[PDB]
C-alpha cells in the first residue's frame, strides 16, 4: 500500500550535523514532487525543504537556507535531507510530503511518520485569530483562517489548502484549493470564502474530527502555514 | 584609362551580377513562400544562397572598381571592414559546400544510420559560421590604406613569419582540406552509383555530381594559387609584366564569382522534383 | 505571471516532453515490415524460422514485422494504417498451381492500391523445394493452367543455379515473369519489386531483407534530396 | 421454393417502405430554408498548435469540461493535453501500437482506446499511485474495432470492424448486448445527447438507429454510394449527418425517416472522414482527404468558409461542449484548435 | 611591388 | 441450407418490424430543425463570434 517512512532523529548535539531518510513504498516515486515540513514539539507547522520531479528545482526557507541540502535518489527509492550547523531551534518532528502538480491535481495528499529530531519579511501570514473552540458531537462548526495578501490568482484558482491532524497521528488533507474536497474525506467537510477570507465548516461532527487545523496558501513559496484551531470537546 | 581587355569584362560582371541575385533570391523566396520545401535538405541550401548573396553584393562591385581603376576611394574604414566581409562570406559558401557534400555521402552511401537529422544541420550552420568568423580576424587588424609618393588597401604586418603562416593555412581552410571533403564524398558516391531503366536514371545522378565537383574544383584554383604564390613565396614583387598580372588577378575573381552564380543552378534549378515544387510558389 | 502550481506543471510537461524525444531518437531507427500472403503460403514459417508482431534485428538494425491476419478476407480498410511502412513483404506458395492465380489477383490487388502508392514489395516466391519436384515428376502440368507456358523459353539473360534441370529453371522464372509482369506494368518510378526464390528450410532471409531495405532507403533519399 | 417466396416478401416490404417515405415528403429543406438570412464569410484561425506526437494522429475527444482533451496517435501512446495552456498532462504508452480510436469518460476518470488488436483498453487516469494503470481490457470482438464511446464509467459502447456493435459492462468484462444487422464493417458512432439509442454507420452505405437498451434495430437509412466514415448527431438528437467516400455529406432525419440534405461541391472529389455539428447545429464542419476542413451553413447548403492549415489528411476533429473552439488532428502529428 | 592593393577573394 | 432460410426470415421480420412506425412529414422536420436553429443563435461562440475579453483560447 501507499506509504513514506522517515528515520534518522535522535540526539544532537548543536553545531552537529544529521542526516534524515524518508523511503516511499507503493507509489511512482519518480514523478512526485516532494516536501519536507517540520513542526516544533508545541507550536504549528512550517515549511523546510522542497524538491521538484527529476531534481530540476529546489526551494528552501528563509531559516535553513544555506546549512540544509535536500536531494533526492530516484532508483533506491529515497528522500534525503543533510542538515548542518544545527541550533537550538531546529529541534522538531519532521515530516516528509509527497505533493503533485498537473492541472486538477491533488497536492500535499500523503504525510508521512515523521523523525523526533532532539537538540541539547514579504511572506504572507495565515493568521487564524480562533484557538480553541468547545464543541459538542453533532453540530456544524466553522473555522475561519484570513490571509493578509488576497491569495485569488488571474487564472480563477484560490490556492489554500485546509489540514487535519488528529492527536497522535499525521496530518491528513482534507481541502484542497478552498473548495474541492480531497480523495477519502467524507462529505460533511466543505470550504468557502473569497480572496482573503476563508472558512471550513463542519456539519454533524463525530467523535473522530477532534484535533487541529491548519490552512496552508500555495500562492508562492514559502508556503506559510496557520497556528492551527484546536477542536476540544 | 581602360584598355581592350576590360571591354567585355564590366558586361560579363553585370550579367553575372543579376543572374546570382536574381537566382539566389528567388530559391529564398521559394523557401520562405512554400511549406513543403523546409525539409531537412533544405538548411544547408538556404544557408548557401544567403552565402552567395553576401558574396555577390559585398565582393563584387569593390574589387571590380579596383580591378579596373586601380584607387581605392574609401578611406581606412571600409578599408577595415570590407575584405573581413568577403573573406568571410567566401569561406562561408566553401565550407557549406562541404557539409552538402558530406550530408550526400551520410544519405547515400550510409542509408541505413539514420544520421541526417535537423539539431545536426543547425549545429553545422551554427559550427560554420562561427568558425568562418573567428578564421579571418586577421584580415580586419592589419589592413592599411596606403598612399605611396595610386592609394591602396593592403596588409602590413610585422616579420615574414607569421603572414607566411596564416596565408598557407588560410588555403588550407578555403580551397584544400573542403576539396579533399568534397573529392572523398563524391568520389564514394559514385562509386555506389555504377530494371534498366532505373539504372540508366541513377547514372545520371553520379554523373552530375561529378559535374558539380569539377564546377567547384576547376573555379577556385587560380586564385588560390595566385593568393599562395603572391602572399607567400613574394611573387609578384619585379616583373616586367605587371598588366599581366592585374590581368590574371581580375579574371580569377570573375571565375570566383561565376561560381557563385552558378551554385543556384546547378544545386537547385536542375532537378526536376525542385521545378515542379517551385511552381507551386 | 505564473503562479507555483502552474510553474511545476509547466516543468512536468517538459519532463514529458524529454522522454519523448528519446522515444522519437529509438522510433526513427527502425523498419517496419507489413508481412501479407495466403494462407498455404507459409509466411508463420518465415517468421519463426528467424503472432501479429515479431522484432528482429541484423547488424545492429531493428526491424519491426507485423502479420495483421487476425481479421477476414477484406482488406480494403485496415490497410490505410500501413502506408508509411517501408516494405511489403509478399509471400507467395508457389507449389500449388491451382491457388496460383488467386495470389497474382491479390498482388495486383496490393500493387495498384491508392494507399499503397510510394510503399515496395519484397516478393517471396516460397516453397521453392515442392516446385522442383514437381516439375521434375510431371504428373501436374503448368500448361494446363497457364496456356502461355507452351510459348515460354529461358531467356540469355539467366543464372541458373547449379545443380538443378533447365525445366525447373524454366518454371521458376516463369513464375517470376508472371509476377514482375504485374509489377512493371503499373507506378514506374515510385516503387518497385524485388523477387527472390526461398525454400522453407533456407536461413538467409534476413540478410536478403537487409539488403532490400537497403536499397529502399537509398531510393527514398535519392528521392527526396532534389538529387534523381 | 420457400426461398422465392421470402425473397418477394422482403423486396414487396422495401417497396412499401420506398412508397411510404415517398408519400410523407412533401417539400424539401431548401424550399422552408430559402427565406432565412445565410451565415456569411466564417474566418476562424489558429490559435493553439500541439506538437508532441511522433507519427499520424487517428482521433481526438474533447473532455467533458471543454478543456482538456485525449488524442491517440500510430507511434502507440495516448496523449492528455490541457488546452488553454497546451500542456501535456499525461503521456500514455500502449500494449500494440495500431490504434484507430480514443474516447474521453463523461467523469473524467477514464480513457479508452483501441485498434487493430480487437481489443479495448481501459485505462484509469486518478490513481493513488501517480500513474496511469490500465484498468482492463474488453476482448469479445472478432475484428478491428473503429470506434469507442463512453455513456458513463461503467458501460461502453463499441464498434468494430466485424458488422457488429456491442455494449460492454466494464465491471465484469463481458458484454451485454451484441447489435447484428450490418452487412460491412462498421466505421463509426455517435450517441444521442440523452444516450438512450445511437446510430451508426457502416460500408455498406447506410446507418442505422440502434436502440441501447431494449437491443434491436429501429430504422436504416440508405442514402450513399460508398462506405460511411463519420457520422454525428444534430444536438436535439432529431438528425444526423453522415460523412462519405464519394465527396458528399448529408442529413437524415429520424422522424421523418429519409434524407433532407446533401452537401457537396463540384471542385470537392475526395472523401470525408470527420463530421460534427456546432453548438446550434448551424456549421456542418467536415474534414476532407485534400487537407482541410470545410464549413457548411447546415440549413440551406451553401458553403461558409474553409479551415486550412494541415500538411496531410484530417483525420479526427471535435468541437467542444459549450461549443467555443474546434480540434482537428490530422496526419502530420498536429492538432490544432480553432474559433 | 606592383601586386599591391588587389583585394583577396 | 436451412440457415439461409432462418436468415431470410429474420430480414422479412426485421423489415416489417421497420414498415410499421408512423412518420410525420417532412415540412414539420424541417420547420422544426430551423426553429432549434434559430432559438439557440445567440448561445454559439462560433457562428457569433464572441469578443476577445471573453474568449480564452485568445
Amino acid at each position: 500500500d501507499v506509504q513514506l517512512v522517515e528515520s534518522g532523529g535522535g540526539l544532537v548535539q548543536p553545531g552537529g550535523s544529521r542526516k534524515l531518510s524518508c523511503s516511499a513504498s507503493g507509489f511512482a516515486f519518480s514523478s512526485f514532487g516532494m516536501h519536507w515540513v517540520r513542526q516544533a514539539p508545541e507550536k504549528g507547522l512550517e515549511w523546510v525543504a522542497y524538491i521538484s520531479s527529476g531534481s530540476g528545482t529546489i526551494y528552501y526557507a528563509d531559516t535553513v537556507k544555506g546549512r540544509f541540502t535536500i536531494s533526492r535518489d530516484d532508483p533506491k527509492n529515497t528522500l534525503f535531507l543533510q542538515m548542518t550547523s544545527l541550533r537550538s531551534e531546529d529541534t522538531a518532528m519532521y515530516y516528509c510530503v509527497r505533493s503533485i502538480y498537473y492541472y486538477g491535481s491533488s497536492p500535499f495528499d500523503f504525510w508521512g511518520q515523521g523523525t523526533t529530531l532532539t537538540v541539547s519579511g514579504s511572506d504572507i501570514v495565515m493568521t487564524q485569530a480562533t484557538s480553541s473552540v468547545p464543541v459538542t458531537p453533532g453540530e456544524s462548526v466553522s473555522i475561519s483562517c484570513r490571509s493578509s495578501k488576497s491569495l485569488l490568482h488571474s487564472n480563477g484558482n484560490t490556492y489554500l489548502y485546509w489540514f487535519l491532524q488528529r492527536p497522535g497521528q499525521s496530518p491528513q488533507l482534507l481541502i484542497y484549493r478552498m473548495s474541492n474536497l480531497a480523495s477519502g474525506v467524507p462529505d460533511r467537510f466543505s470550504g468557502s470564502g473569497s480572496g482573503t477570507a476563508f472558512t471550513l465548516t463542519i456539519s454533524r461532527l463525530e467523535a473522530e474530527d477532534v484535533g487541529v487545523y491548519y490552512c496552508m496558501q500555495h500562492l508562492e513559496y514559502p508556503l506559510t502555514f496557520g497556528a492551527g484551531t484546536k477542536l476540544e470537546l | 584609362h581602360p584598355k581592350e581587355y576590360e571591354w567585355v569584362l564590366i558586361a560579363g560582371y553585370i550579367i553575372v551580377f543579376v543572374v546570382a541575385l536574381i537566382g539566389n533570391v528567388l530559391v529564398c523566396v521559394a523557401v520562405w513562400k512554400n511549406h513543403h520545401m523546409r525539409t531537412v535538405t533544405n538548411y544547408f541550401i538556404v544557408n548557401l544562397s544567403l552565402a552567395d548573396v553576401l558574396v555577390t553584393i559585398t565582393c563584387l562591385p569593390a574589387t571590380l572598381v579596383v580591378d579596373i581603376t586601380e584607387t581605392w576611394f574609401f578611406g581606412q574604414s571600409l578599408c577595415k571592414v570590407i575584405p573581413y566581409l568577403q573573406t568571410v562570406s567566401v569561406s562561408v559558401s566553401v565550407l557549406t559546400l562541404s557539409c552538402i557534400a558530406l550530408d550526400r555521402w551520410y544519405a547515400i552511401c550510409h542509408p541505413l544510420m539514420f544520421k541526417s537529422t535537423a539539431k545536426r544541420a543547425r549545429n553545422s550552420i551554427v559550427i560554420i559560421w562561427i568558425v568562418s568568423c573567428i578564421i579571418m580576424i586577421p584580415q580586419a587588424i592589419v589592413m592599411e590604406c596606403s598612399t605611396v609618393f595610386f592609394t591602396v588597401c593592403d596588409e602590413r604586418w610585422g616579420g615574414e613569419i607569421y603572414p607566411k603562416m596564416y596565408h598557407i593555412c588560410f588555403f588550407l581552410v578555403t580551397y584544400m582540406a573542403p576539396l579533399c571533403l568534397m573529392v572523398l564524398a563524391y568520389l564514394q558516391i559514385f562509386r555506389k552509383l555504377w530494371e534498366i531503366k532505373q539504372i540508366r536514371a541513377r547514372r545520371k545522378t553520379a554523373r552530375m555530381l561529378m559535374v558539380v565537383l569539377l564546377v567547384f574544383a576547376i573555379c577556385y584554383l587560380p586564385i588560390s594559387i595566385l593568393n599562395v604564390l603572391k602572399r607567400v613565396f613574394g611573387m609578384f614583387a619585379h616583373t616586367e609584366d605587371r598588366e599581366t598580372v592585374y590581368a590574371w588577378f581580375t579574371f580569377s575573381h570573375w571565375l570566383v564569382y561565376a561560381n557563385s552564380a552558378a551554385n543556384p543552378i546547378i544545386y537547385n534549378f536542375l532537378s526536376g522534383k525542385f521545378r515542379e515544387e517551385f511552381k507551386a510558389a | 505571471t505564473l503562479s507555483a502550481e502552474d510553474k511545476a506543471a509547466v516543468e512536468r510537461s517538459k519532463m514529458i516532453e524529454k522522454q519523448l524525444q528519446k522515444d522519437k531518437q529509438v522510433y526513427r531507427r527502425t523498419l517496419r515490415l507489413l508481412l501479407l500472403g495466403a494462407d498455404n503460403s507459409g509466411k508463420s514459417t518465415i517468421v519463426k524460422q528467424m503472432i501479429f508482431e515479431t522484432k528482429f534485428q541484423v547488424d545492429k538494425v531493428n526491424f519491426h514485422m507485423f502479420d495483421v491476419g487476425g481479421q477476414r478476407d477484406e482488406r480494403r480498410k485496415w490497410i490505410q494504417c500501413f502506408n508509411d511502412v517501408t516494405a511489403i513483404i509478399f509471400v507467395v506458395d508457389s507449389s500449388d498451381y491451382n491457388r496460383l492465380q488467386e495470389a497474382l489477383n491479390d498482388f495486383k490487388s496490393i500493387w495498384n492500391n491508392r494507399w499503397l502508392r510510394t510503399i515496395s514489395v519484397i516478393l517471396f516466391l516460397n516453397k521453392q523445394d515442392l516446385l522442383a519436384e514437381k516439375v521434375l515428376a510431371g504428373k501436374s502440368k503448368i500448361e494446363d493452367y497457364f496456356p502461355e507456358f507452351a510459348r515460354y523459353t529461358t531467356p540469355e539473360d539467366a543464372t541458373p543455379e547449379p545443380g538443378e534441370d533447365p525445366r525447373v529453371t524454366r518454371a521458376k522464372y516463369f513464375i517470376r515473369k508472371e509476377f514482375v509482369d504485374i509489377s512493371t506494368a503499373s507506378g514506374d518510378g515510385r516503387h518497385i519489386c524485388y523477387p527472390h526464390f526461398t525454400c522453407a528450410v533456407d536461413t538467409e532471409n534476413a540478410r536478403r531483407i537487409f539488403n532490400d531495405c537497403k536499397d529502399i532507403i537509398l531510393q527514398m533519399n535519392l528521392r527526396e534530396y532534389n538529387l534523381v | 421454393s420457400e426461398l422465392d417466396q421470402l425473397r418477394q416478401e422482403a423486396e414487396q416490404l422495401k417497396n412499401q417502405i420506398r412508397d411510404a417515405r415517398k408519400a410523407c415528403a412533401d417539400a424539401t429543406l431548401s424550399q422552408i430554408t430559402n427565406n432565412i438570412d445565410p451565415v456569411g464569410r466564417i474566418q476562424m484561425r489558429t490559435r493553439r498548435t500541439l506538437r508532441g506526437h511522433l507519427a499520424k494522429i487517428y482521433a481526438m475527444h474533447w473532455g467533458t469540461d471543454s478543456r482538456l482533451l485525449v488524442s491517440a496517435s500510430q507511434d502507440g501512446k495516448l496523449i492528455i493535453w490541457d488546452s488553454y495552456t497546451t500542456n501535456k498532462v499525461h503521456a500514455i504508452p500502449l500494449r500494440s501500437s495500431w490504434v484507430m480510436t480514443c474516447a474521453y469518460a463523461p467523469s473524467g476518470n477514464y480513457v479508452a482506446c483501441g485498434g487493430l488488436d480487437n481489443i479495448c483498453s481501459i485505462y484509469n487516469l486518478k490513481t493513488r499511485e501517480g500513474n496511469v494503470r490500465v484498468s482492463r481490457e474488453l476482448a469479445g470482438h472478432t475484428g478491428y474495432l473503429s470506434c469507442c464511446r463512453f455513456l458513463d464509467d461503467n458501460q461502453i459502447v463499441t464498434s468494430s470492424g466485424d458488422t457488429t456493435c456491442a455494449l460492454w459492462d466494464i465491471e465484469t468484462g463481458q458484454q451485454t448486448t451484441t447489435f447484428t444487422g450490418h452487412t460491412g464493417d462498421v466505421m463509426s458512432l455517435s450517441l444521442a445527447p440523452d444516450t438512450r439509442l445511437f446510430v451508426s454507420g457502416a460500408c455498406d452505405a447506410s446507418a442505422k438507429l440502434w436502440d441501447v437498451r431494449e437491443g434491436m434495430c429501429r430504422q436504416t437509412f440508405t442514402g450513399h454510394e460508398s462506405d460511411i466514415n463519420a457520422i454525428c448527431f444534430f444536438p436535439n438528437g432529431n438528425a444526423f449527418a453522415t460523412g462519405s467516400d464519394d465527396a458528399t455529406c448529408r442529413l437524415f432525419d429520424l422522424r421523418a425517416d429519409q434524407e433532407l440534405m446533401t452537401y457537396s461541391h463540384d471542385n470537392i472529389i475526395c472523401g470525408i472522414t470527420s463530421v460534427s455539428f456546432s453548438k446550434s447545429g448551424r456549421l456542418l464542419l467536415a474534414g476532407y482527404d485534400d487537407f482541410n476542413c470545410n464549413v457548411w451553413d447546415a440549413l440551406k447548403a451553401d458553403r461558409a468558409g474553409v479551415l486550412a492549415g494541415h500538411d496531410n489528411r484530417v483525420s479526427c476533429l471535435g468541437v467542444t461542449d459549450d461549443g467555443m473552439a474546434v480540434a482537428t488532428g490530422s496526419w502530420d502529428s498536429f492538432l490544432k484548435i480553432w474559433n | 611591388n606592383h601586386a599591391a592593393g588587389i583585394l583577396t577573394m | 441450407n436451412t440457415a439461409s432460410i432462418a436468415q431470410a426470415r429474420k430480414l422479412v421480420e426485421q423489415l416489417k418490424m421497420e414498415a410499421n412506425i408512423d412518420r410525420i412529414k417532412v415540412s414539420k422536420a424541417a420547420a422544426d430543425l430551423m426553429a432549434y436553429c434559430e432559438a439557440h443563435a445567440k448561445e454559439d461562440p462560433l457562428l457569433t463570434p464572441v469578443p476577445a475579453s471573453e474568449n480564452p483560447f485568445r
